[PDB]
RNA sequence: UCAGUCAAUCUACGCAGAGUGAAUCGGUCCCUAAGGAAACCCCGAAAGGGCUGCCGUCCGAUGGGUACACGAAAGUGACGA
RNA sequence: UAUUCCUCAAUGACCGAUAGCGUACAAGUACCGUGAGGGAAAGGUGAAAAGAACCCUAUGACGGGAGUGCAAUAGAGAACCU
RNA sequence: UCCAUGGAUCUCCGAUCGGGAAACCGUAUCCAAGCUCCGUGGCUAGUCUGCGCUCUUUGGACUUUGAAAACUUAGCGAACU
């Protein structure tokens, strides 16, 4: 029960351009106020510029971000597993003179019960 | 090698499951039964005979060893036996009453007897299955007549 | 150094391609020659 | 397993076992017995056999191994020709224009 | 719907001929617009008859077989006018005529 | 199945070795039009309709028994 | 086995199998520039060459465009260092 | 009367693999050049694959035996007659 | 299997419906006739008639000739030597 319709397709005769359907003659009639100097350009509220360029300048910003975005998180986590590198440093130091402990005790009461 | 621009034998006076005697060769004067025709060589193959040894080797598949099978004759280098005499013969081409060709002995001291056609060219190497399989339809349902043109019986959806 | 063959696809088309080819006729002799020699790439 | 569960499965065989038989193409003779959707009905049939056998030996080809009875392939293939071929000398046989040029596109329809 | 919907939720129940004239109304439009619809829509139409406990009569299976036959559907109402009885509908003449005129 | 070619067909200009600016297409059948925007509305009167009879029930197999029959 | 400045187990190397998912990205499509070509017309032993307009067509991005179709004496799109 | 993009049949004190067509072999190919264009090389195991099971030594048999075959330096994988 | 004859199917470029980087893209031509089905409108309402499309048949409207070695007949016509 839908009433919109449908699409339609373009038709493919040629369109007479804008320059053609003005009235041949020396003249033209340009918008005009009494007081003010003839402007040689009228931009309305439609008229938009540069619709592709800003288009770019986005893309470009978020290309930056992104890339920037990615070699953060690289970094940040390399620098994680510095510091996982850092504790078990750390860890293997006091476990290190530990197992010292043990083997000179070890080598010293060999020596002891070399002595006994 | 094959070097000779040897043409190929077109209709053959030689079949499979003839009685024959070797004529020419290591085997000369032997006889056999034609086992198999190699067309593509023009040559056949007479059981039990020009046997050869095959060194194959084993894989996980088939068995190693040394074997000894049969290697093909040239087609000329057998003759079919005389049924009357038992000697080799030619072949020569008799129509009979209804209009059939069959073979005739054929040659001086020949008694031109016909050659019969072997039974064996009648049965299927390749037999029939016993059971038919989870997708052949059985034949009492390919028979089911749905189409009829006269009463107009099985017409699409116009 | 820089050297003289600096491909570009397009270029290679509006130059040598089939229809540069049929546009003139020193081309169309250029491809009937072609086809008479037996080359199997008629046009580049 | 017997029935495939779902529209996946049937692109499996879901038949194959004891070596499986397979019997023979259909008939043009055969298939000149059957109706107009009875034909069509064949014709759905060996199509998603077709696709199935298909699938089966670029399965098996991946992974480098041989595609089991290659000649099933030609089988179902030969009868969907055939199909065709009965189903266009109906056709050309029907004596309306309008009907004949009717039947001619739906035969031939893609 | 909405005026059936509304009857529904005063107070009346809906009845067969109603839903024989919102069939008839769906197939319609479903041969005006996109005739390849017209099965799942008809489908639904009648599992809403037998939710609502409304049994079928004469006059659907009609509508139904007029429907089908116009866009030369012929086997589909053989096979329902063959099944008539199952739902204990008989034939009329206005059945046999659209599905002698179909054949 | 592996098929003999010409080595020439290889100079073929396809899309996959082309500039990003070159267009071929496969043969696909057209579903609607290009719009003057860049974009395509699909029509669907030129969209296929696959007329599909249900299988269930259906006694004709894809194969014909093989099995001894009768003389 | 070849190749790799190797005696290579490795590999951009040999065999085999696999892999590239888009309404929005890039194209296609619409629009034109430089330029190219038809038509009409002009010129020329032939082949061809010119002409793109006073009413005029089809191509051609390195640029302008992103949720109908048709029309226009409306604005514009529209721009340097 | 002229000619051969072509067909059929036949002939040669014509050539016989650096010869004869550029091509006896998947050649106007490979390869070279932006392009027009230029343009190769490469025939032969044995009658028949019977193409050498098995053993030994090497990472690996093409080796040494064994066996096949008239003959195995007749043992090759676009190539093995002399 | 194969043969003879007759059929069904029969992608694309070259190429001719338009565009084009050959093998791709876009394409229901247009208009008279008479016929089943289809849908909607209108009468005093029964074998009642009047408007349409889609596709089918027979025509007629636009326009598509078209390749090919040598021989032939013509136009123009060297230079080395
Ligand atoms: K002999
Ligand atoms: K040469
Ligand atoms: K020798
Ligand atoms: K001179
Ligand atoms: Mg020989
Ligand atoms: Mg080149
Ligand atoms: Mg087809
Ligand atoms: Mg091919
Ligand atoms: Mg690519
Ligand atoms: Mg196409
Ligand atoms: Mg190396
Ligand atoms: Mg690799
Ligand atoms: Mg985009
Ligand atoms: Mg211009
Ligand atoms: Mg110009
Ligand atoms: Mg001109
Ligand atoms: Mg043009
Ligand atoms: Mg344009
Ligand atoms: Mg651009
Ligand atoms: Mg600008
Ligand atoms: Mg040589
Ligand atoms: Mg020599
Ligand atoms: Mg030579
Ligand atoms: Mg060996
Ligand atoms: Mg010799
Ligand atoms: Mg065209």
């Amino acid at each position: 029960t839908d009433t919109r319709l449908p699409k339609r397709r373009p038709m493919a005769h040629p369109k007479k351009k804008r320059f053609k359907l003005k009235p041949p003659g020396p003249y033209a009639y340009v918008q005009y106020t009494p007081g003010e100097p003839i402007a040689s350009n009228n931009p309305n509220k439609g008229s938009v510029k540069r619709r592709n360029a800003k288009k770019r300048i986005g893309q470009r910003r978020a290309f930056i971000l992104s890339e920037k975005k990615k070699r953060q998180g690289l970094v940040q986590e390399a620098k994680r597993k510095k510091r996982i590198k850092e504790v078990e440093r750390k860890m293997a130091k006091v476990a290190r003179e530990r197992a010292w402990e043990e083997r000179l005790a070890e080598l010293q009461r060999l020596e002891e019960e070399k002595k006994k | 090698g094959w070097k000779a621009a040897e043409k190929l034998i077109r209709h053959w006076k030689i079949l499979r499951g003839d009685n024959v005697m070797i004529i020419r060769g290591k085997d000369k004067g032997e006889t056999g039964t034609v086992k198999r025709v190699i067309r593509s060589q023009n040559r056949v193959i007479v059981e039990g005979k020009n046997l050869i040894k095959k060194h194959i080797k084993g894989g996980p598949d088939h068995e190693g060893g040394i074997f000894t099978v049969e290697a093909p004759l040239h087609a000329s280098n057998v003759q079919v036996v005389d049924p009357v005499t038992g000697r080799p013969c030619k072949v020569g081409v008799k129509y009979l009453e209804d209009g059939t060709k069959v073979r005739v002995a054929r040659g001086t001291g020949t008694s031109g007897s016909i050659i019969p056609r072997p039974e064996i060219l009648k049965i299927r190497t390749t037999p029939r299955p016993t059971t038919a399989g989870p997708k052949d339809t059985p034949m009492e349902f390919v028979w089911e007549q749905t189409y009829d043109a006269k009463t107009g019986k099985g017409m699409p959806d116009l | 150094p820089k050297r003289t063959f600096q491909p570009s696809t397009i270029r290679r088309k509006r130059n040598h391609g089939f229809f540069a080819r049929k546009a003139t006729k020193g081309g169309r002799r250029v491809i009937a020659r072609r086809i008479a020699k037996g080359r199997h790439r008629v046009t580049a | 397993v017997k029935i495939a569960k779902n529209p996946l499965e049937e692109f499996f065989e879901f038949d194959r076992s004891k070596p499986v038989v397979y019997g023979r193409g259909w008939k043009a003779s055969e298939l000149r017995l059957k109706s107009w959707d009875d034909l069509q009905k064949l014709w759905y049939v060996l199509l998603k056999e077709k696709n199935m056998l298909m699938t089966q030996r670029q399965m098996l080809q991946a992974q480098n191994m041989m595609f089991p009875n290659p000649e099933r392939i030609p089988k179902v293939r030969r009868s969907m020709c055939r199909i065709k071929h009965v189903l266009t000398e109906r056709a050309i046989e029907e004596p309306d224009p309008r009907r004949s040029a009717e039947m001619k596109r739906m035969v031939n329809g893609m | 719907t909405r005026f059936a919907g509304e009857m529904a939720r005063g107070g009346f129940e809906i009845g067969t001929l109603a839903y024989n004239v919102i069939l008839d109304c769906v197939c319609k439009l479903c041969r005006k617009k996109d005739p390849f619809r017209l099965q799942s829509e008809v489908e639904k139409v009648l599992l809403e008859m037998e939710t609502r406990g409304v049994p079928r009569n004469t006059k659907t299976f009609n509508v139904l077989i007029n429907n089908l036959s116009k866009i030369r559907r012929t086997e589909e109402a053989m096979e329902l006018f063959g099944r008539m009885s199952e739902w204990g509908c008989q034939p009329d003449a206005e059945t046999y005529l659209v599905l002698i005129r179909s054949l | 199945s592996f098929r003999r070619k010409r080595a020439s067909s290889l100079d073929i200009l396809s899309p996959k070795r082309a500039p990003r600016d070159f267009y071929k297409g496969k043969n696909c059948k057209p579903t609607g039009f290009h719009t003057k925007k860049g974009g395509y509305v699909v029509q669907p009167d030129k969209l296929p309709n696959y007329v599909i009879p249900d299988l269930t029930g259906f006694k004709l197999k894809p194969y014909v028994s093989q099995c001894p029959i009768e003389v």
